[PDB]
């Protein structure tokens, strides 16, 4: 439905477990080298698929990045991306009511070069629901 | 020394570090207990990662002679005044001193497989 | 068939729910940060289509955008597009004369990092009527 | 003071705010009731958003003393004259001063979740 | 045919209506903000069809674009393809002697944002001819 | 004024305003009949729209006190000398003066709903 | 055959016509404003065909390029492209003992907008030859 | 002259054009035979035209006070020494003098209807 | 699967090999000219494969890039790539639990011209596996 | 097989005709204008085919580059292109062994025009191995 | 001379090409056997073809008063000292004097039809 | 020498190299034990192969007089103080002197078929 409930309700299930990490809800995002691990979470590229006679239906892409200093180990964010995102987001209780369907695509890597400042890497999904 | 403009530049740099100089303490490396001066320069640079996330820090560097900092390797842990630094990346000899560009953080953990 | 027909139809329509934004009629517009809340509608890409024989087909693309100040969060932008922008887009009973189809396009967000003055995001539809 | 060149552009940088500076206070803020002097610039910027969209606005900015700075976090709200401003980025400390880039606007409402 | 002909014939079926604007002939043309509305006429892009075996066929597109200065209103553009430009070229009887085959394409606009002193819309039609 | 220098600068416009100065009247506008002084510059610039399209002009600008244009508007239409000119865009305060960025036509119909 | 030969015979088939133009054979060609009509000619972008199982088959472009001064009129353009080069590239006797298939294809206007010293037209031809 | 800068700008490009001159006589407009004296510049430019096609040629200019050309218009006809040059764009009123962007060829011919 | 164990397996059979060369797990890798024969490992491009409807399915592509200093002759890189690295890769008892298919793809060479300090070389495999 | 046997292999018999010009063995290459007629022999983009079931295949792309001063006339380079490397290039005996399959693939010039200073002509070729 | 400028300018450049300039005769071309002098400057350039082809060379040149170079064409061939040089392109006349863009090679053959 | 300034800047480069420079012996070549002296420059540069793969180091060169370095070849290996260096390029005559670009390796193999 409403692009804010989704993204709260991910924020909600993605906080209970302890990860000592700031979360940004919207794509503004600003901060400096105390709070780096953090991590948001933003819609994108929201589409009409044109599914069904029934109803409409919607395609967005629902991102999920968390952001490391420059030259951390690649391991590390490894870890932060399988270990900790992947096991929590497969099932949430409180999504299944809003999003019909809900698909993985793969999660990339990227790092700065230009200052080395940042190194992030985002989860990303694929959400149809309806609108 | 070779000339005598090396060895004018090394007195001209050594007055440039008395009257400009902090001193910094090395922590952890060879050189465990050495204390140097140098010159302390902090300048300001921001970086995007995207449509709004902006990443503001800045990026110091050390100016010390090269004699003193021999011994020293990427990776050590140094202290200026009160907060802390490592040892990024020390810059090849330049008459007689070289630069240590310095990062803010805990040192990162290491790659290599020796 | 005469573009300013179709904008000034939509922007009629438009306007009649109380929003207290400028709003602008055409690609030119000019402002600055006073009278910031300002949605633009203009009409680009016509095409002939040529889909029956029996008289001239076009396609066209409807905009509509709205600007808002940057930093602010996306969850105000979400608002406007799907509480006050959508609603009012569905039926109008001005358009049903001129339209022959019209069918919504997702919209999409974008936001300016070379200075930070603004960030807009426009609604996209395509227009097929008879000219 | 660490060296006689840091004293000596610290008091170079009073004459500066002395005989160059306006007087600005803050609003709403841990230093709710400070009044702090600095240089007031103003310097102008167009961007475009499209074919036909001109934004019009400006990036004003002010010079500060550190020291009294130091509880100053972002989204503040300070004014100077009649006009309101609020604290965007607070930058590095050079030399004995930084700046403190300003926005025209409400500030805007926060994204974390803390 | 000759391609002088044929940019002949539009200029001369186009002048009739009462325009009063500068109207030049091929690509290179210069002006200033005194003589504006300057409508250019021109040929782009021709190339061998090969499409029928009895004599040789080319395909090559027609260009009609006005100059109007910048920050003109939208709508007053849309005027100038709407109810000048376009009525005039669907029936024109010089050109049916030399052309096969004339087909409408989609007319699109485009202003300056470098400098701003000029803003254009050209209207493109496809021509097919002999040899 | 707020400082010696604010006094210092605007006396100094002043004097330039007035030996290098050039007498303009607004016609249609809220000031509708004020006479205003300033420096008239007019470079060229020339863009091209295509292959064989050549767009040739000039981009005048006018340096005037702020003090009397509190009330000038985009839009308006002032002349200098013969020829005729409107205001495009309005700089923000620079120290005691600001620019008035002119175009050479007639205005342009207005967009706004209101 | 070989390139030599092939460009030999259009430039000799090419230079009986009066055009009291300077010819380039080959890509260098080096001119100022004196020798302005300039008519170079060269092949390009050879390939292997392998259509025939017998022999040897290769298709290359072959260019036939003229230079004009910056702002000459378009028409001016046409007239020589078409008047002068096309009647004479259709029928020559040499070409037919080396080349198997000669196709046509459109000629393109470019003009410099940089400097403005030179506004040039090539017409290109499908070479189909035995190597 | 409006201001006193307007006149002494006026005498020190007259004075400009005395020492650096060269007489340049129209042929062929509205001031068919005048005489007229300007500074004379020809630098250098190529422009390569695709693989191995370098067209070399250069881009002459005159500087000319701007009350002589008032009736000059685009395409008229005027020689230097032996060679004949043709006006190609005139610059805007600049203080006191303008310049005359020539090209070395005959005039093309015209491609407006009127 | 997870990433870790996969650049340690490989990294592991690379390593009992003699090379005499400082060996590099994961993206950051920062070096001087004294250790030059620099070998790094890492994953990149993940996404979900969907192959099959058991059980969930990722593609991963296994690079192995090896660091040079340039003008080292062309023939020297190629010994590495066809005499080092190519037969201890074919078979890793290790890998053959993690990894269900390993398909390789070709290497490829790249030379630094901007500054001339250095000349990789990277080795490219596909690896599907199970997450 | 080794890259290293097929470069010796194609130059061994390349250098026994008569050429008086300076040949380098794979890709670094610097020289200046006393040796300028130099030719360079390099393999590039190799891939894994997987044709056959049997054993292994790739495809590597076989480059002889020629390298000339600039504003030699083209007609000299045809030359080089066609009477010294394409026949002695089709048939090598001791290419034979190595290579499964080889087919042409055409020629291309290019010039320096950044500088001046040199002007090549590469010929390439598709090469079918076994590793 | 036109002007006072053109002539101490020309004197100017002669006395330029006594103090710095070398001698150097041409061989083959319409002067045979002129002998002319200028100065000579040979800077350096490298342009790269591809992954670490690399091509080194210089690029000269020679300055030599235009009223002794008018019979000289392109291709030309003329020496200084002991190598052998030809003629690339002859530079507009600049003031009182042109450049002489060289080669060091053999003239190559020539394309024109004529 | 050909003109008085030929001789004037061979002294001043003789100066030069005097007062700031530095004595390097060739080993392998056909300068075979030649000592030679000149100026030192060792600068800096960091590119980058990929997402985080930093290379850091340093480019050399070797200021020369250019009479004493006619038979070193590209190639050979030189050493100053205790490194060593091989020669890379060998900079075009300039003036009196000439350019020693240098690597800090081992020289590679060579690709010649000669």
């Amino acid at each position: 439905m409403k692009h804010t409930e989704l993204r709260a309700a991910v924020l909600d299930a993605l906080e209970k477990h302890d990860t000592g990490a700031t979360f940004f809800d919207g794509r503004p995002a600003v901060f400096d080298e105390a709070d780096f691990p953090a991590v948001a979470v933003y819609l994108t590229g929201a589409e009409y698929t044109g599914e069904e006679l029934d109803s409409d239906t919607w395609q967005a892409e629902l991102h999920i990045e968390v952001f490391l200093p420059a030259q951390v180990p690649d391991s590390e964010l490894d870890a932060w991306m399988e270990s900790r995102i992947y096991p929590v987001m497969s099932d949430i209780p409180a999504l299944s009511d809003l999003i019909t369907s809900m698909v993985a695509s793969g999660y990339d890597y990227r790092r700065d070069d230009d200052a080395g400042l940042w190194s992030s890497a985002d989860l990303t999904y694929v959400i149809t629901y309806e609108m | 020394f070779d000339n005598l403009f090396d060895a004018a530049i090394a007195r001209a740099d050594e007055t440039i570090r008395g009257y400009m100089g902090t001193s910094a303490t090395i922590t952890s490396g060879e050189q465990s207990g050495a204390v140097i001066r140098g010159v302390f320069d902090d300048p300001e640079n921001i970086s995007y990662a995207g449509q709004g996330v902006r990443v503001e820090g800045s990026s110091p560097s050390l100016f010390v002679r090269t004699d003193e900092v021999r011994q020293l390797r990427r990776g050590d842990t140094l202290t200026i005044g009160e907060e802390n630094f490592w040892v990024d990346r020390v810059s090849p000899d330049d008459g007689g001193s070289c630069h240590l560009w310095l990062g803010r953080g805990v040192p990162p953990a290491v790659n290599r497989r020796r």
